């Protein structure tokens, strides 16, 4: 995952706080070094080789300092909930073809020009009604969309009973209706899903969507028969796929920029990002200016990052190490 | 919207873009049935 | 703007104190045409719920001055099985709005009102802004479309107003094409006041006593002040009055209006 730079940025995780040079002892702790003049900032870390410093800040020459926490950068999974329109008619008329097409935008390619359709239909019956329809829907867009042999997983289809209201039914291609009892259905939710990742080589992306209906005869007037309004959403992509993309990249400003390329002859670096934990983010954005005339300012950043737990325990020490050191105010999240 | 154009009469049922004439008794297909007219 | 003279017109403004006749305020004011539209229940009381309803409105002197200057602006909309005649006037009251009071056009054209059966004297605004939500009553009996006030530049652009006529195309009914509407003009509301007409006219008729050419050759000029306010309305009076051949000569005298006719009857 490439970002972009104002100039260059360094990132240094923090797995463990100190309060002295001496007591760097494992690969990830760090400790924030100044002055007692509070005129020069440094980071102090155990580097998976030794002791490595970190470029020295000018503390009349920042730009900003602020930190953000894991649920800032969780991405929410969009949710459309697709139900039969009510003005056309609250039940399914008898004999009419009920096909509904999820349009996605941002399909294998990178751009909105790279598109894929993927269909569900239903002809109704003469005693169906609107739960009955919801379960064949959902049954006959899980077979088209959720089969196993797929590329890649495109979206997640859950039925709402109208008792529960708040409770999710899973339908995936080997569900049966005999599996779906219910009879209140009163939505389909339609759910996007989060696509693969690998390190530096596949960023995090997500393909969205939107549900769209052909038209049905039901009075002699071609209507399309249902609506897709979009509600809340409930789930939450964790920050440890961006934040193990984000030291990959980091880890060659100071690092190698050669990763992996002629491959036995590399040199390789160890990351202390485990990608399965959620990370906070410090960015501490500064610069320098030259003597006389050399007054153009090399605005750079140097970036922290701190497993957090519920409460952010690790970020808000690592914030009061800084402030007390450097005279700063970052604010605490 | 659906125009019929014959009438038929017969004891078994025709075409269903066709009418069913039958004795006195007449039908035609909307819906997937032979709907009585009557 | 240019008047037609008697050999001559100068405007006094009293700001301060063959015929003479004093003019209201009222009756220099355009009362602005109203139109109701309705459904005629010659056709149906209810929107038919296959058709098209289409509302023409035909439009006349629209930039030129000629009624050869037409503009044509539509509204829409497809009945449904479940409408109602208020669902009806309130769905073209909307489609009225986008096409006529939207923000892209480049002038005024028409007021887009409906009124409710609870509230006949009261006519609620519809806009383009304004949606369906906004709209909650379930008794709309007719729309009202009115006539606008133009845009209006001090003796560069006159006060002049676009006439329209809504009119309606056919639906077709029970096998026969039929128009689907009612357009009425009731009698008007809201009036454009005097402030517009007096200011132009005094703008006119100072070049009398004074500056004929008013701003040509922009640095090299006499500029005048005007003593009319055109946020308020005047009462005029006007004497008419002449000098072997007569050389008839008029003077416009104006003061300010407030509701009742005093510094007009106080002189």
């Amino acid at each position: 995952m490439v970002i972009s730079i104002n100039q260059v940025r360094q990132l240094y995780v923090a797995k463990a706080l100190k309060a002295n040079t001496a007591a760097l002892t494992t690969a990830g702790d760090i400790v924030p070094k100044a002055d007692t003049a509070k005129t020069t900032l440094y980071f102090q870390s155990m580097s998976p080789a030794g002791i490595v410093a970190s470029d020295k800040i000018n503390l009349k020459h920042v730009l900003y300092a602020k930190a953000t926490p894991s649920e800032a950068l969780a991405h929410k999974l969009v949710r459309y909930s697709v139900t039969l329109d009510a003005d056309v008619s609250a039940t399914p008329v008898a004999g009419q073809n009920y096909i509904l097409r999820l349009a996605f935008r941002q399909y294998i390619g990178l751009s909105e020009e790279d598109q894929y359709f993927k269909y569900g239909e239903v002809i109704a019956r003469s005693g169906m009604t609107a739960s009955d329809f919801y379960k064949k829907m959902a049954i006959s867009l899980a077979k088209n969309l959720e089969n196993k042999t797929e590329s890649t997983p495109l979206v997640n289809i859950y039925l709402i009973s109208a008792a529960a209201a708040s409770t999710d039914v899973p339908v995936t291609s080997a569900t049966k209706e005999s599996d779906l009892t219910a009879t209140d259905y009163n939505q389909i939710i339609i759910e996007e899903t989060e696509q693969p990742w690998v390190l530096g080589m596949m960023p995090q992306a997500f393909i969205p969507f939107t549900p769209q209906f052909l038209t049905i005869t039901v009075d002699g007037e071609d209507r399309l028969w249902g609506v897709a309004t979009v509600v809340t959403p409930t789930k939450t992509v964790p920050d440890g796929h961006l934040i193990a993309d984000l030291e990959y990249f980091c880890m060659g400003a100071r690092g190698d920029i050669y990763r992996g390329m002629g491959y036995p002859n590399i040199i390789k670096t160890t990351y202390l990002v485990d990608p399965g934990a959620v990370y906070d983010v410090l960015d501490i954005h500064y610069f320098y200016t030259g003597s006389n005339e050399s007054v153009q300012k090399s605005e750079k950043t140097i970036t922290l990052v701190a497993v957090d737990d519920g409460s952010h325990t690790a970020m808000n020490a690592l914030i009061g190490a800084i402030n007390t050191a450097s005279g700063l105010t970052i604010a605490t999240l | 919207m659906k125009t019929l154009r014959t009438l038929k009469i017969s004891p078994n049922a025709p075409d269903i873009n066709s009418v069913w004439l039958y004795k006195g008794t007449m039908k035609y297909f909307n819906n997937g049935e032979w709907e009585t007219i009557g």
